[PDB]
């Protein structure tokens, strides 16, 4: 067997769950298995997501700056090279928190 | 009237379920839902409609705000894009009636 | 700065979130005096995106 | 409602309506309107998916079929890029009466 | 020309100016504003972003269809093709078998994954309309999903092949002459040849090449010309290693450069094959060949087994796997353990090489002059007496970089067991693919047994 | 959280355990955010099904210089539990008894004590564990095992059960109440939002089956369509498996208002259809909008006086795993996992299957393939999929079985449901022990003794797996010498 | 709101019925799936009949809150909400009139 190329059997699944009561009315759904409301405009990719909401003609996009150190003092931050940039609005930092 | 605002409706479609969320300048959410639900033949609890405030209404923006509510609505779901429509003031003294 | 990155670099530098959290019942010291066998060992367990 | 912010994508909409005070309407010819940059469609009753019957009563159109009864009668709108061609196009929706 | 035309959705697009960093994903997105494909990564792993290409293929004088990551897509490399996306299939008014099933079957949860999983099960049933059970876990090995642990999406899907929580039965049937028509103008368009076209955006420049001599004139004035053909490396350099090549040339659509030819020695394909091609023709060639003629191949096609997915496979070139040249290619070590013959041309000059260790002088480096390219690498049939193995380790069998991976040749002295030559090559023991040379020259002439064994072992524990 | 523990246990030849002592460290990170109550949850659950009369877990949270730690479906019951699962193993080695008899003898009985002092009241674990047993017809299936072991040096099965407990409800005891508003529209329409959020659960699917019973309406006349502060305020985040349980309330309290507002024009008309009722309400002007609010009653722990109930309930389930390593690779397959599981009378047993197998495989993940690496300097390196590896298509289970309980109801949650997110998680730690059995089949093959309590780290990798299958090729390479 | 301050005499009733001042207190718009099926702004009855709808959804909070407002009976408006929430009571409610 050690010599055997990568090869699975195919899959055999069982799911078991119980009925609801006979005299259950067909309009009462508790118990049943219905599928998740949102499934058929998920497969269609009509679902929205937050980024798929459309954009405003004004609207900005941001980027987090991060540090590259686990700890250390901060003791200098240069945008001159991001001032640089098409598009650049501004840079915030603890200074602009209200 | 006169309401220095005229009519405006803004309808954005959210491609779901029949979804649909409406801007509206008028005195009247519950008819604007109705008519544009009916219109479009999805329930009332799929239609929202919004309103901060209105430039003036008088009363002239307690029904026939609807006429262009309704016309917006249905450009919304035919394109699935938000539309938008502000009367000029010769359409709006000329469409919306008086006293 | 002086960084402090894995659990036993917190333990040797005492770098704790507030103080020790215990649940304990009976008696241990009488429950290890009169078992049977005694295994002891340590688990790491890693994170999870 | 139109200091909302516009989506990149929405439209605008602009009334198309009746010039006579009772008339059948015989035919529109919508051949100018789309040559207007921008243009996206024109809706009339025929594009209503559920029900062209609406107002208070319940006796009022969504848009005209086959008659309009004042001048200002809304027949149908069109869905355009800009107000500016939403306009434009309107204008070049022909409209032939019968009084 | 400068103009770029392609279809989405069975509906013409043109790019008056076309930028060469826009992926399909973001112009499907935020240009054509169809957010149904979905970013998840942008790197290759997930599939969220799986959309199906048709395009007609010049060379077979067919329309051939297959998926990719449109994450990882330049939309310059486009120019022709038609696109289809969850969107182009069907929606909740009709819904495709393919989106149905997922949805009725429970395969859908947060549903996120759900378009990129319903896009490669569609270009599988494109492409075979009745499939195995495993070929449609196959479409997959480029799809993650973290809700509902796949179970629901195979069993809804296994219906395509050959108390209860959905039922089958209810399932609306699979009529394929129903699907989208390829765009009658890319029919029309193919009569016309192909020119190089150029397209300019804020920092990159990218010319699409139509002939061999056109892309060898630019490598001569211009050495630093940044050849693209899948840019599943070039992509993942300038997104995530900042790194920026403001002259690129595209020659995927170079006849040369995409050329099967069957010799006496092997088969040879031209540089820019997809792996898809190689696997397709390699899977042919084992299934009429005899045993004896078809080690190496075997070998290539183990490897490519687990190598990626559907999506990354259809675009990925055999060439830049080559040429990328990372120590823990999967390629190199079997292209290195049979000597697989690479030609190399510039403009004015044309050479071979036989893989060995000298073809890898350094880290991410080949023997490859600034003006050469790689025209092509013929796969040698194997002889009497001659065996391979290719293997790969890494954290996960699917989609995964080996921590280290091998080709593995031996040749007998004919009619012996006696060894004539023996090859061992590894990817992922050191800073580029290396031959275990010290180890396997002591072997020759040696019977295969326990002592040779013991002998290679030892060898390779001091050796590596 | 990564967790690091100490443990020592006393046991009887018998396989009785009579004495526990767990250290637990947990790396928190670089702020504070949810490490303590994880830290309690872990210990709450470093039992996991397991009666100890004589018992002390600590837990110490570091703060490190690491991004911040957070929630993660278990939240530190994984951890606890797999510690547990982890001692007890080597209590049934050292026994030389079968590990399935040694975890059922020490299991609890119903009306037990925990060692936190809660009364488990409708204990249906030893039906998970009868039932599993018999369904994945595991001493049988023992066998087969030791057979293909014999037969096979390269390749080794292994094959173990293990059950779980798992404690329902916000270890911060105010975060257990839940919000509802409801609109009835006047062509009967019912627009319905609750504070919960969806992210794939199927929790609004849920709340529209749960108010659709509640009202006596079909589903297809109620919507959810968002979640927002300005329709319920201060709702709990969407987190410890509760919000079915405290949004259904909270949804039912507002429909049976509704009703009760309904029930004069109910009564004048019996038959005469929902859409009469509400266009009689609303033009005899009455309200058809409501709230609807609930608190889970009667919880709060105290870690001073070891009293009080920190959980509503709890769930229970059985995994039972097979697998087959790879002794020269550190590859294996997941070849077969039967579950049944404890989920109350199911909201929906789609969703909950669902949930079950998406809870199973990120724990196989969590257990055997998902490794985060960090430079000494504690920089991220596993940044995309390409370096960190969930499970794929091919990961699963090649037989992959679930069952619900039946005849099980649990009338303290929502029409007699059980919450059903978190639980399932930890029972893929069968797969993991089902590998540390393979590979203690793979030692003993090289001669290394039976008894022997090798390590085997959390993750169980193709590294780990590898590495702890010791043979002529490790011995080579590591130390320089074999044969 | 169309200019007559209907949302400002709102806020006036509110923070008289609540016993808070109007700074505490905020309308933001109106809209169909917070309040249903209403009447039009009409009749000059806007004031009278969601005046009397504001002044009942106050009441009822009111209610909620005097447990807590008897046990610390001078502690500010912030002490009880507080109270009232980590004691999980309801801080939303309708209001209706006819
Ligand atoms: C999700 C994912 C999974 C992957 N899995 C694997 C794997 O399992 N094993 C593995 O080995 N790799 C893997 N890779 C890497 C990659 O897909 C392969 O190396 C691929 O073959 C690169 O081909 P490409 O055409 O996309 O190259 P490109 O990115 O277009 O180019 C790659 C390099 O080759 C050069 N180049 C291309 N053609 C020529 C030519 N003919 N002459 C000279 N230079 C040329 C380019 O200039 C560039 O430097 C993976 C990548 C991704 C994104
Ligand atoms: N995205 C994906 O899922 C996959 C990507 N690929 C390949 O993986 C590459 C990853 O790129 P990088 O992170 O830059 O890795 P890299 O190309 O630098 O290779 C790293 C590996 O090389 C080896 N190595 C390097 N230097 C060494 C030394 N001095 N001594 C011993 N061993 C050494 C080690 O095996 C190490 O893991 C991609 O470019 C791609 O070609 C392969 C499989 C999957
Ligand atoms: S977004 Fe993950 S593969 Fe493209
Ligand atoms: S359903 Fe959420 S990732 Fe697939
Ligand atoms: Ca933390």
């Amino acid at each position: 067997s050690a010599t055997l190329l990568f090869q699975k059997d195919p899959p055999a699944n069982v799911q078991l769950f119980q009925e609801v009561p006979k005299d259950q009315s067909e309009e009462d759904m508790v118990g049943r298995p219905l599928p998740h409301l949102a499934a058929n405009m998920q497969a269609s990719g009509e679902a929205v997501y937050c980024d798929d909401i459309p954009r405003y003609e004004n609207e900005l996009s941001l980027r987090l700056v991060t540090s590259t150190r686990a700890h250390a003092k901060i003791t200098s931050i240069d945008t001159s090279e991001a001032k640089k940039v098409p598009g650049f609005v501004c840079f915030l930092t603890a200074e602009d928190v209200p | 009237h006169f309401y220095l605002e005229t009519n405006c409706t803004i309808a954005v479609p959210k491609g779901e379920a029949g979804e649909m969320e409406l801007f509206v300048s008028t005195q009247n959410t519950m008819k604007t839902q109705s008519f544009v639900a009916k219109m479009l033949g999805v329930p009332d609890n799929r239609i929202v409609v919004r309103v901060k405030r209105m430039g003036g209404g008088f009363g002239g923006k307690e029904t026939r705000s609807t006429v262009v509510s309704t016309a917006l609505a249905l450009a919304a779901h035919k394109t699935g894009r938000p539309v938008r429509c502000m009367l000029d003031r010769d359409e709006d003294m000329l469409i919306t009636g008086g006293r | 700065l002086p960084a402090i990155i894995t659990i036993q670099d917190a333990i040797n530098n005492n770098s704790f979130y507030g103080s020790e959290i215990k649940i304990e019942k009976g008696d241990l010291k009488k429950g290890f005096s009169e078992a049977d066998n005694v295994v002891s060992g340590e688990l790491y367990i890693g994170g999870q995106e | 409602c139109d200091d909302i912010p516009r989506y990149e994508n929405e439209l605008s909409l602009r009334l198309v309506t009746s010039t006579r005070a009772h008339a059948k309407i015989t035919s529109i010819d919508t051949s100018e309107a789309k040559k207007v940059p921008g243009f996206v469609c024109f809706l009339t009753a025929e594009d209503v998916p559920n029900s062209n019957a609406t107002g208070l009563f319940n006796d009022e159109t969504v848009f005209a079929k086959d008659e309009v009864t004042c001048v200002g009668h809304i027949i149908g709108a069109v869905v355009a890029d800009t107000p500016e061609h939403a306009q434009r196009a309107a204008r070049g929706v022909k409209i032939t009466y019968e009084d | 020309a400068d103009e770029l035309v392609f279809f989405v959705n069975g509906k013409k697009v043109v790019e008056k100016n076309a930028d060469p960093e826009t992926t399909l994903l973001v112009y499907l997105r935020r240009k054509l504003g169809l957010c149904g494909t979905k970013l998840g990564c942008g790197e290759g792993g997930c599939g969220a972003c799986t959309v199906m290409i048709s395009k007609y293929d010049r060379l077979q004088n067919k329309i051939v269809h297959f998926s990719v990551n449109a994450c990882l897509a330049p939309i310059c490399s486009l120019h022709h093709v038609a696109v289809t996306t969850v969107e182009g299939i069907g929606n909740t008014q009709k819904l495709h078998p393919v989106q149905e099933r997922i949805a009725r079957s429970h395969g859908s949860q947060c549903g996120f994954c759900t378009p990129g999983i319903v896009m490669s099960m569609y270009t599988l049933l494109r492409n075979q309309p009745e499939p195995t059970v495993e070929e449609i876990e196959n479409a997959f090995q480029g799809n993650l999903c973290r809700c509902t642990g796949y179970r629901p999406i195979l069993q809804g899907f296994r219906t395509f092949a050959k108390p209860s929580l959905f039922n089958p039965e209810d399932f609306k049937p699979l009529d394929p002459t129903q699907e989208p028509i390829f765009p009658p103008e890319l029919l029309r368009l193919k009569d016309t040849p192909q020119k190089k076209l150029r397209f300019e955006g804020e920092r990159v420049t990218w010319i699409q090449a139509s002939t061999m001599e056109e892309l060898l004139d630019l490598k001569a004035q211009h050495p630093d010309a940044k050849l693209v053909v899948g840019n599943t490396e070039i992509g993942i350099e300038m997104k995530f290693k900042n790194m920026l090549f403001p002259l690129i040339v595209c020659p995927a659509w170079i006849p040369e450069l995409n050329s099967v030819v069957h010799g006496p020695e092997g088969i040879s394909f031209g540089a820019s094959c997809p792996l898809s091609l190689v696997e397709s023709v390699l899977a042919e060639e084992i299934a009429k060949l005899p045993e004896q003629k078809t080690e190496v191949f075997r070998g290539v096609m183990e490897q490519l087994r687990w190598f990626a997915g559907k999506q990354v496979k259809s675009v990925a070139s055999i060439g830049g796997n080559i040429i990328t040249a990372s120590p823990i290619s999967d390629l190199n070590p079997v292209f290195m353990a049979s000597g697989a013959k690479l030609t190399l041309v510039s403009r004015g000059t044309r050479r071979t090489v036989r893989m060995d260790h000298t073809f890898f002088p350094g880290y991410r480096k080949t023997l490859l002059r600034p003006e050469e390219i790689l025209l092509s690498i013929e796969i040698p049939y194997s002889k009497e007496g001659e065996f391979f193995s290719a293997f790969k380790q890494a954290s996960r069998r699917e989609d995964d970089i080996a921590k280290v991976t091998s080709g593995m040749r031996v040749l007998f002295k004919p009619g012996t067991i006696e060894v004539q030559e023996l090859s061992l090559c590894f990817g992922g023991m050191a800073d580029r693919t290396i031959s275990a040379l010290k180890t396997t020259p002591k072997q020759l002439s040696k019977s295969w047994n326990e002592e040779l064994l013991q002998s290679v072992c030892a060898g390779l524990a001091e050796e590596l | 959280h990564p967790f690091l523990a100490k443990y020592k246990v006393g046991f009887m030849k018998t396989g009785t355990v009579v004495a526990l002592e767990v250290a637990h460290f947990s790396n928190g990170g670089n702020t504070e955010d949810l490490s303590r109550s994880i830290m309690e949850r872990a210990l709450f659950h470093m039992d996991n099904a397991y009666k100890i009369p004589n018992i002390r877990g600590t837990g110490r949270i570091c703060k490190t210089n690491l991004p911040s730690n957070t929630a993660f479906r278990g939240f530190g019951g994984p951890q606890g539990m797999l510690i547990a699962e982890y001692w007890m193993s080597e209590v049934a080695i050292t026994c030389g008894l079968p590990a399935e008899e040694v975890r059922r003898k020490n299991m609890y009985k119903e009306g037990d004590l925990t060692h936190f002092n809660q009364k488990l009241e409708g204990f249906t674990l030893p039906r998970c564990w009868d039932e599993c047993i018999a369904s994945s017809q595991y001493l049988a299936r023992k066998r087969e095992v030791e057979k293909f072991n014999r037969e096979n040096r390269w390749k080794k099965r292994g094959l173990c059960i293990i059950p779980t407990k798992f404690g329902i409800s916000f270890t911060l005891p105010f975060l257990n109440q839940g919000g509802a508003l409801v609109h009835v529209y006047t062509d009967g329409s019912v627009l319905l939002t609750h504070g919960g959020t969806e992210m794939g659960q199927g929790l609004h699917t849920k709340m529209v089956q749960v108010a659709s019973r509640a009202l006596k309406i079909p589903t297809s006349k109620i919507h959810i369509s968002e979640t927002s502060t300005n329709t319920v305020p201060n709702t709990s985040p969407t987190a410890a498996s509760a919000s079915a349980d405290l949004n259904g309330q909270g949804v039912y309290e507002a429909c049976q208002t509704i009703l009760k507002r309904l029930e004069p024009f109910k009564k004048k008309k019996p038959t005469g259809p929902w859409e009469a009722w509400v266009m009689d309400a609303y033009t005899s002007a009455v309200s058809l909008s409501a709230t609807g609010f609930y608190k889970t009653p009667n919880l709060g722990y105290s870690f001073e006086t070891n009293s009080g109930n920190p959980f509503h309930y709890f769930s229970y389930g059985v995994a039972c795993s097979e697998v087959e390593i790879d002794c020269l690779t550190g590859d294996h397959k997941n070849l077969r996992t039967d579950i049944v599981m404890d989920v109350g009378s199911s909201l929906n047993p789609a969703i909950d299957i669902g949930q079950v197998e998406g809870a199973f495989v990120q724990g196989l993940g969590l257990f055997t393939m998902e490794e985060l690496h960090y430079s000494p300097e504690g920089s991220l390196h596993t940044r995309g999929p390409s370096t960190y590896k969930i499970p794929a298509f091919g990961s699963i289970p090649i037989e992959f079985r679930v069952s619900l309980l039946r005849d099980c109801p649990n009338k303290r949650a929502i029409y007699a449901s059980k919450a059903v997110g978190e639980p399932p998680l930890f029972l893929a730690s069968s797969i993991f022990f089902a590998i540390k059995d393979a590979i203690r089949a793979a030692r003993a093959q090289h001669g290394d003794n039976a008894k022997q309590l090798f390590q085997l780290d959390s993750p169980a990798t193709p590294e780990k797996i590898r590495n702890a299958c010791v043979d002529q090729f490790t011995t080579l390479c590591v130390t320089g010498v074999p044969e």
